[PDB]
């Protein structure tokens, strides 16, 4: 029961480390709201046909039902404010 | 490692 | 939201010829990294099939599918497969699909380059001809 | 031991032979897909390099 | 009269060079006792 | 026969060494062509940068 | 043994000298062949050309 | 020994620090040289290559 993450053109192949970098700062607020937990976690999805940022926040069916939950590793933010792994 | 001297011990427990 | 660990992984009890196809998947992957160098080869050195440390072959097939240049929808298509030989068959079909485009690119580059050598070389012969007449009177 | 090593070479060779033949048939069944699919792949390659 | 080695899934066919890389670090002490 | 087989070998030697000397002379003339253009190209860029 | 080495060096150098001189005279007697033969060669090489 | 090695690491690092600072200040006093000198160098480079 978390808002869907904004993949924003960032495929994450199974068993292959990846980085994600959304330009929006709202997700950094969501990352700070999950730091307090003793077992932080994150989901990973893929986007469906006809990508639309305005629909990803409006309707929740654009993201596929498939999900790849995984634990967060460590933040970096060298140049940008949202360089999650 | 290499294979140079083969051997078959009768009993490894001893 | 409700969820369940639907990590389907059915496999037959007899596991002998079922790894023979693995030999082709690693071999083609070796030739894609050799004929189409994308990533460093050291990560391939770390995991070798004769160590038997690959407790999760399905992750190895996913890692080998990660090299694939297929469209994201095609990755969702590979995820749609439920039977193990079928998903292996789609990842293999995707490997061949990348292999065709790649080898076409390489042949086009060697063909264009040779066309350029064919261009200039006969000029090199004419370059000998004009000079030889220049200094022979 | 020479005969057992030969019979193991026959069985293992029959496995690699049947495997190469099954794989050739699977390759041909992928080749059953028409040459239109290959030329359409070239058409998208042209459009991909048309942008 | 030396402890059995941890093969850890590494066939070594005769007259065939091969490398061993066991994950336990205890064997390195045996390696330093054979030098 | 020994004098004739050596005279033949020299007869092939003259034509061979002539082709090699010529080809190196041809390639240096290509370099004397383009390199001076590279100096002129440097001239153009320094002019384009300032002035 | 020294003097023997210098005497032997004198012999071996006289032999190498007569070999070099006899060859210089044979090479000059092969250079009596006209330069027309050389330019005729280069004419032939003109004739045998890819292009 | 760890204390004598630590105090020597401090004293050597103080040497490299004071030397970097004296050299940074002396470089800053070369930096005091006006930008006109740099553009005059470039201006010279032009005529150096215009002949």
């Amino acid at each position: 029961h978390l808002p869907l993450i904004a993949i924003t053109r960032n495929p994450v192949f199974p068993r292959f480390i990846k980085i994600i970098e959304v330009k929006n700062k709202k997700l950094v607020e969501l990352l700070r709201r999950k730091v307090r937990l003793a077992q932080p976690y994150v989901g990973v999805f893929l986007k469906r046909d006809d990508s639309n940022e305005s629909d990803v926040v409006e309707s929740l069916d654009e993201i596929y039902h498939t999900g790849t939950f995984a634990q967060i590793h460590e933040m970096q933010d060298l140049g940008d404010k949202l360089r999650m792994i | 490692v290499m294979g140079h001297r083969r051997v078959h011990i009768s009993r490894q427990l001893e | 939201m409700v969820e369940v660990e639907n990590v389907v992984h059915e496999d037959f009890q007899v596991t002998e010829e079922v790894k023979a196809l693995t030999a082709e998947i690693v071999k083609t992957i070796r030739d894609i990294i050799a004929l189409n160098p994308l990533y460093r080869e050291s990560v391939l050195q770390m995991m070798q099939a004769g160590q038997r440390v690959v407790d999760n072959p399905i992750y190895l097939s996913d890692m080998g599918a990660a090299l694939t240049g297929a469209e994201s929808h095609e990755l969702q298509d590979v995820l749609e497969e439920t039977n193990i030989p079928k998903r292996l068959y789609k990842a293999l079909s995707l490997l061949k699909k990348e292999f065709e485009l790649s080898k076409l690119q390489q042949r086009l580059g060697r063909e264009v380059e040779e066309k350029i050598k064919q261009t200039h070389r006969k000029y090199l012969l004419q370059e000998q001809l004009k000079i030889i007449k220049k200094e022979l009177g």
